RNA sequence: AGGAGGUGCAUGGCCGCCGUCAGCUCGUACCGUGAGGCGUCCACUUAAGUGUGGUAACGAGCGAGACCCGCGCCCCCAGUUGCCAGUCCCUCCCGCUCGGGAGGGAGGCACUCUGGGGGGACUGCCGGCGAUAAGCCGGAGGAAGGGGCGGGCGACGGUAGGUCAGUAUGCCCCGAAACCCCCGGGCUACACGCGCGCUACAAUGGGCGGGACAAUGGGACCCGACCCCGAAAGGGGAAGGGAAUCCCCUAAACCCGCCCUCAGUUCGGAUCGCGGGCUGCAACUCGCCCGCGUGAAGCUGGAAUCCCUAGUACCCGCGUGUCAUCAUCGCGC
């Protein structure tokens, strides 16, 4: 099927995935910019470290990260599109050559149809998904009071790669379309900013919903 | 002919092993042959030897 | 002129030999180029990248690898790989770019599995049974 | 296996114990212990009144010899009899020896008292004795007497001192005993001194 | 050349009769290769600690172990009869070999 | 070359294409009615299953010689769907495997070792290293990090 | 928590009180001083004890 | 005599729980007629009644800590049954051999490993907070920074908590019967309610052929290589192994190529027919295995509810205890 020298690549350079700079990869916003993490590293694999120490998450590179949160099986306690997705046996985590297999054919199919470069769409995709403001309940006196508060880069980048992971597993769960397609569809679709993006559909509904609370 | 009161010999089953201190069936401790019943050998493992470092 | 080097990971063991040739790194007697899967020749390929073209060219490595899995396997190959390099080298430039990329690479992994308990053992060590109360 | 040889003089040696112990209860058993010999084995079994072990007219021994040949398959046994190094140290014999006196109806206050004031006279560093059933009426209770150093919690607690449990049978049931004894010169990790 | 093969349930056993055969051989003279300390044989046993079914299930992992060292010693008729009156302790095990 | 110097699986699809002019390589008259193992669900979707086989257990011997008939089955187990229960582990049969050693013993390329197994005989080693040179010589041209091997 | 348990307190302050003049504020220098003068078998024990000896010393430098 | 006959509201011993919680106490003194109080309280700190300072108290005991086992880095010794990196010989193969690869011999232990003894990590140092101390948050170095990481060890007392059906045991009871043996049946039933699990409701897949990688443990009427027969289950002969020498043991998830392309289907594997085997004295009640045929619910789940903070959770297989056969089970890997 796939040609012998795509199966046998073998990278000479230092890049993503040994295939995509990120040389040209620009930030806009000043909020996610020191944990947006574009290091040079060609393989985004850093196992499990950097979990035990605290704000760990800011040294490790996009693609390591997309690819652990899509490592996972959907659904389980939450309902996204009004459906469970509790599929134990067939589910990808704890399978990270999948993963990386899924996010590398998705930004092969990206990168075809934009024609720009696939982590550069990746990086406009979390902006635009990332919220900015959330509703809380804060406890005075003797009774709570639902007040609107602001959300950490940190969350705003955890909520954002989990919204786009959803988001291609929903629209991936018993249909015709390839998981590797459905989270290039996700990822096209949140830096598009239609509202056919589920990421983009929930950061317009946290904004909401915070303003109402506000 | 007075050929009663007698235990049939059997060579497999839970009545073919008894726990020597005790005499008991269902559980025996065979492994190395120690053929101990689980509470026995509990109560006496100190005294055979083995110790608890878990 | 040969140097010898360990690493270890999980439960792998990777002994090897590095020695001056053509630049044909050889591990459990296959070339490294057609390793798979990919990601496992990328995390073994990573050190010589990382070193250039020309001492690649310049050395050759043989590994010998034993126990774990494919991805233990692997990273005890570059553990030693690595090692090999920055002893056969000497130079302290390379060092330090190896200690900035991944510390690891010099430094084994020392994490290893935690002893399963009741209650559930053979789930986990902190996997248990879930209780049913009324 | 090597393994096999080793659980089998286990639990020989535990049986015989076991067994030598019920024989003789009352001779204050403190133990024994086996020494393979090119002609056999010699078995030695200390004993605080040897009188009653070695019996009269050598019949006991003759037949403690038999059982421990025939029985449990001891090869040319020879049984030697011993002194304990220290009576009031070890609480297996103090134990069996506060039971007797329990059945025998000394008054079990009085008799734990004296027991333990015995053990201190002697020499220990601390004592701890629990007498457990029908006591003072039919609901059954639990009671301590205790003084010195003791340990209970710990390795310290498990190798240094030393435990033992008995049962004494009363007209109107059963009370158990037990006695815990710290041997004097025992070093806790905690205390040390200066050179 | 002869084989010792020692076993026991302690350590410090096996080092004394191990020192008193390498004493032997260094008086001897003979070539000697330094006692080899086999794997351990750690033996596990699990069991209830309760004796009856009610209450929380809980285990206790009692555990023997047997440490073995080996012996290689030139065969000589001094050497060899100097080493068949080693002291043995009761927990000791000797095996002798001739090959 | 040598059979190292190549993926498995390409050398063992041309040693099986290479085998299929061998004579004495020929399937059993059981062959389309048996399946490859007790663990398998279904027949073998290859007419010429037979001939991939075989080369399989020839680069077996090869790589792994001395080998016997149970190693082999280990080797070609499998996890096995039991129903309701779960998943184990299963041999597979050892007619296959028995008939194929004697085919290739008969064919000249594999002699049997007594009390150790079946080693590959000379021949045996020169047609795996020619296949395998002839492949590395394709594969070669694909890809340009293999020349220096 | 790492705080000093009461017989690591009172036995480093015995030992400085009694030998002031060999301990110094090196602690290499300080856990082998404490091992010679001491009965002391654990390594984490004597650890401890020098480490407070250290800063005994350092405080009575700085004349506290 | 015997009793797996009642009594765990007569008991001993062991076990769960409050609770690995930090509490429970003693000598003298002091206050109150007394029950009792103080120390054991207050501020801060700790996982801790852990520690510093104040105090009508001064000292101490049991808990906690300490202690023991295993993992992670380094050093010394040891080198067979363990290991094969360099050196020499023999044999074989390739692109015909510049070069490269495999096996065996002698040989080595160099590396891995096995197992004894040692070192190392101790808030050690720098900055800050706290009061300058008790201590606390960051950083350098380091394999391991803050109890280094996971375990063993469960105090005074209570829980009339479970256990007499594991052993021991008081009283009562049966005592030719409730005692002891043998055959057959039952504990395996089945309108229904519930706990904990396995399998699935599919493409983050099913099938087919091919290609890679472990560890813990066990093995004498025992594990069994290797050879022959059989389509599979399975059958016959049989080396080595008393186990660092031989066997269980070339695991699965994962990777490549092809078919299936969203459908109750090439998903699902219950339920039944015929036929062939294994263990066992005995297989219908009532065992397990394989071939062909058959093909039920199930297309993601209401209120509610459970586990888990790192090599942890999830996913996936393996060893063992039970065992003549039988593991969707407990304990570990
Ligand atoms: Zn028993």
């Amino acid at each position: 099927a796939k040609p012998l020298n795509e199966r046998f690549f073998i990278p000479h350079e230092i890049k993503v995935m040994g295939r995509w700079s990120t040389e040209d990869v620009e930030v806009r916003d000043p909020s996610l910019k020191p944990y947006i993490n574009l290091e040079p590293r060609l393989l985004p694999h850093t196992h499990g470290r950097h979990a035990k120490k605290h704000f760990g998450k800011a040294n490790v590179h996009i693609v390591e990260r997309l690819i652990n949160k899509i490592m996972r099986s959907g659904g389980s306690h939450y309902k996204v599109a009004g459906h469970f997705m509790r599929r134990e046996h067939r589910s990808l985590n704890s399978k990270k050559v999948k993963a990386y297999e899924v996010v590398k054919e998705a930004f092969k199919i990206i990168e075809q149809r934009t024609g720009k470069n696939p982590i550069q769409v990746l990086v406009w995709a979390i902006e635009n998904a990332a919220p900015r403001e959330d509703t809380t309940s804060v406890m005075f006196g003797g009774i709570r009071y639902h007040v609107a508060v602001d959300i950490s880069p940190m969350r705003r980048l955890d909520v954002a790669l989990r919204n786009i992971a959803l988001g291609a597993s929903a629209k991936c769960y018993r249909n015709k379309m390839s998981f590797a397609e459905a989270l290039a569809e996700e990822i096209i679709l949140a830096a598009n900013k239609d509202p056919k993006s589920y990421a983009y559909s929930k950061k317009l509904e946290i904004e909401r919903i915070a303003e109402s609370s506000r | 002919k007075a050929d009663y009161n007698k235990r049939k010999p059997r060579k497999f089953g839970k009545g073919a092993r008894r726990c020597i201190r005790c005499g008991q069936y269902g559980p025996i401790i065979r492994i190395q042959g120690l053929m101990l019943c689980r509470h026995c050998f509990r109560e006496v493992a100190p005294k055979l030897g083995f110790r608890k470092y878990e | 002129r040969i140097i010898q080097t360990t690493g270890k990971r999980k439960t792998a063991i990777a002994r090897a030999v590095i020695r001056e040739g053509k630049g044909r790194v050889r591990i459990n007697g296959k070339p490294v180029e057609i390793i798979e899967p990919e990601i496992a020749r990328f995390t073994i390929l990573e050190p010589l990248i990382l070193a250039g073209e020309e001492i690649w060219n310049s050395v050759d490595i043989d590994v010998k690898v034993e126990g774990g899995g494919f991805m233990g396997q692997a990273e005890a190959a570059r553990m030693a790989i690595a090692r090999a390099l920055v002893e056969w080298t000497g130079d302290m430039s390379l060092k330090e770019k190896f200690m900035k990329y991944d510390r690891t690479m010099l430094v084994g992994d020392p994490r290893r599995t935690e002893p399963h308990k009741p209650n559930r053992s053979t789930k986990g060590p902190r996997a248990k049974r879930q209780k049913s109360y009324r | 296996a090597i393994e096999r040889y080793f659980i089998r003089e286990a639990v020989r040696e535990m049986l015989i114990d076991e067994f030598l112990e019920k024989e003789l209860r009352r001779a204050g058993y403190g133990g024994l212990d086996i020494k393979k010999t090119p002609l056999g084995t010699k078995v030695i079994i200390f004993a605080a009144n040897p009188g009653y072990v070695i019996g009269r007219g050598g019949r006991r021994i003759r037949e403690l010899t038999r059982i421990l040949e025939k029985q449990f398959g001891l090869e040319n046994p020879q049984i030697e009899v011993e002194e304990i190094k220290n009576p009031y140290l070890n609480a297996k014999v103090q134990a069996v020896r506060l039971a007797q006196a329990l059945e025998r109806g000394i008054h079990f206050r009085r008799a734990a008292y004296a027991a333990l004031r015995a053990i201190m006279n002697n020499g220990a560093r601390g004592v701890e004795i629990r007498l457990s059933g029908k006591l003072t009426g039919e609901r059954a209770k639990s009671i301590r007497f205790y003084q010195g150093y003791l340990a209970k919690v710990g390795n310290p607690a498990e190798t240094l001192v030393s435990k033992g449990y008995a049962q004494a049978l009363l007209k109107l049931g059963v009370i158990g005993v037990k006695v815990a004894i710290m041997p004097p010169g025992a070093r806790l990790p905690d205390e040390i001194e200066i050179i | 050349k002869a084989r010792i093969k020692i076993a026991s349930t302690n350590v410090r056993s096996l080092d004394e009769v191990a020192n008193q055969i390498k004493q032997i051989a260094e008086r001897t003279g003979v070539r000697m290769s330094g006692p080899i300390p086999l794997p351990t044989k750690r033996i596990r046993i699990t069991t209830r600690k309760s004796p009856d079914g009610e209450g929380s299930a809980t285990f206790d992992r009692w555990e023997l172990r047997v440490h073995k060292r080996l012996i290689d010693i030139e065969a000589d008729e001094r050497a060899m009869r100097q080493i068949m009156r080693i002291r043995v302790p009761e927990d000791v095990t000797i095996e002798i070999e001739l090959i | 070359a040598t059979v190292y110097d190549v993926p498995g699986d390409l050398l063992v699809e041309r040693v099986a294409q290479r085998l299929k002019e061998i004579p004495e390589i020929k399937p059993p008259e059981w062959a389309p009615f048996v399946k490859t193992g007790r663990h398998k669900e279904r027949l073998p979707e290859q007419e010429d299953w037979w001939y991939y086989r075989v080369a399989s257990i020839l680069r077996r011997v090869y790589l792994d010689g001395p080998v016997g008939i149970e190693r082999l089955r280990t080797y070609y187990g499998g996890r096995k769907n039991r129903g309701h229960a779960p998943e184990k582990f299963y041999k597979a049969g050892g007619s296959i495997i028995r008939k194929a050693l004697q085919q290739l013993e008969a064919a000249g390329f594999v002699e049997k070792v007594p009390g150790k197994g079946r080693v590959i005989t000379p021949k045996g080693r020169s047609f795996l290293d020619k296949i395998a040179t002839e492949l590395k010589k394709e594969l070669e041209e694909i890809i340009p990090e293999l020349k220096k091997y | 928590g790492k705080i000093r348990q009461g017989f690591i307190k009172r036995v480093a302050r015995e030992l400085v009180n009694k030998y002031p003049n060999e301990f110094t504020t090196d602690f290499e220098h300080n856990k082998k001083k404490v091992q010679e003068l001491t009965n002391v078998t654990s390594k984490k024990i004597r650890n401890r004890i020098a480490g407070y000896v250290t800063k005994l010393v350092r405080m009575k430098m700085e004349g506290k």
